[PDB]
């Protein structure tokens, strides 16, 4: 299933905005 | 699960 490979886009965005300037 | 898993970002803001 193509949609069995789609949840990484859902799962990956939380670790994006952790720390860049502090 | 896709919709309600996102709202932890607003949970971080007010702490």
């Amino acid at each position: 299933q193509k949609i069995g490979g789609i949840f990484i886009v859902l799962a990956a965005g939380l670790v994006l905005s952790v720390l860049v300037a502090v | 699960l896709a919709y309600l898993g996102v709202s932890v970002v607003l949970f971080v803001i007010a702490r």
